[PDB]
């Protein structure tokens, strides 16, 4: 199972965004779909989660401003971020995870910037 | 419903655990072997008393409900707001046995492991000897649990929750050795990995089970050596030694 994400990009703060992944098999039977980021220099933390039965989770940071979807049928997982702050800029992965329910495959995305700011002074 | 006992996180005292224990014990088990009660015989024993229930609550007052299996005392699965989750059955007739459990549930999983330690401490990255113990750990177990069904954890906290709950209640109901090693934490404040004194006696929970029903009058065919703190290895020739150590037995035909 490949995941590809796209839809990162530059935003204001307030801006919103959409991320999108693909994945290029089917992810109905697996237990965890979820979306990490990782800022500069710090380590991956888990954003938002979703599983096969439907059952959700945020991070405290991100509560209210995020949602994530999944759609079984055509194998993709979704995060609308909303009202997006500086704090939010770091490289977004998915990722798809079995998590010891049916087997013990976790696949990952290559990862996509997302970059909350004003704009530069070059 | 099958009998159930609560027990929070939130102000937990030496006492309210001793109680929480002693509850359990009382649940799960007046039949006694050479002075140390027998858990009940697995053959002959009706579905609708073959497990107890465990809810457990925090601080942050999430909840999740523990089963164990009243023939060994040990965790078979859980639940969880609308989901339930079960080790991995060895047999068909523990896996009939669990479709007895949470049947209201929305959601329900078996994991593609089973629940003993060898292989959940591979699952989790830690041998118990690295996985602190107490009622921090516990309160931190509770909502690891609670949030592997809402997608948030993953699953080596999971098994490392698991691994924190199963000997801080299963254990503990077993030796009253492991119920106070519980205690002196909680008293203390303190969190900590079990020591060798402790994991041997989890590992061999079955042996001198088996040792205490087939001896000659209490004294052992063969000796069963344990480790103290430190380590060192020491032998055990008598059911007398063990009376204030092991607390359950399982069943030996
Ligand atoms: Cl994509
Ligand atoms: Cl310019
Ligand atoms: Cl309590
Ligand atoms: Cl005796
Ligand atoms: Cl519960
Ligand atoms: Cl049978
Ligand atoms: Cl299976
Ligand atoms: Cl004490
Ligand atoms: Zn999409
Ligand atoms: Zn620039
Ligand atoms: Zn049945």
């Amino acid at each position: 199972v490949q995941l590809v994400e796209s839809g990162g990009g530059l935003v204001q703060p307030g801006g919103s965004l959409r991320l999108h992944c693909a994945a290029s098999g089917s992810i109905a039977s697996i237990y965890r779909t979820c979306w990490y980021r990782q800022g500069t220099g710090k380590q991956r933390e888990l954003v938002a989660a979703i599983t096969s039965g439907g059952n959700t989770y945020y991070a405290d940071s991100v509560k209210g401003r995020f949602t994530i979807s999944r759609d079984n049928a055509k194998n993709t997982i979704d995060l609308q971020m909303n009202s997006l702050k500086p704090e939010d800029t770091a490289v977004y992965y998915c990722n798809a995870d079995e998590a010891g329910i049916g087997g013990f495959n976790d696949y990952w995305g290559q990862g996509t910037q997302v970059t909350v700011s004003s704009a530069h002074h070059s | 419903q099958y009998p159930i006992i609560n027990f929070t996180t939130a102000g937990a005292t030496v006492q309210s655990y001793t109680n929480f224990i002693r509850a359990v014990r009382g649940r799960l088990t007046a039949d006694v072997r050479h002075e140390i009660p027998v858990l009940p015989n697995r053959v002959g024993l009706p579905i609708n008393q073959r497990f107890i229930l465990v809810e457990l609550s925090n601080h942050a007052e999430l909840s999740v409900t523990l089963a164990l299996d009243v023939t060994n005392a040990y965790v078979v699965g859980y639940r969880a707001g609308n989901s339930a989750y079960f080790f991995h059955p060895d047999n068909q007739e523990d896996a009939e046995a669990i479709t007895h459990l949470f049947t209201d549930v929305q959601n329900r999983y078996t994991f593609a492991f089973g629940g003993n330690y060898d292989r959940l401490e591979q699952l989790a990255g830690n041998l118990r000897e690295n996985i602190e113990l107490g009622n921090g750990p516990l309160e931190e177990a509770i909502s690891a649990l609670y949030y592997y069904s809402t997608g948030g954890t993953q699953l080596p906290t999971l098994a490392r929750s698991f691994i924190i709950c199963i000997q801080m209640i299963s254990e503990a109901a077993r030796f009253q050795y492991i119920e106070g090693e519980m205690r002196t934490r909680i008293r203390y404040n303190r969190r900590s990995a079990p020591d060798p004194s402790v994991i041997t006696l989890e590992n061999s929970w079955g042996r001198l089970s088996t040792a205490i029903q087939e001896s000659n009058q209490g004294a052992f065919a063969s000796p069963i050596q344990l480790q103290r703190r430190n380590g060192s290895k020491f032998s055990v020739y008598d059911v007398s030694i063990l009376i204030p150590i092991i607390a359950l037995m399982v069943y030996r035909c």
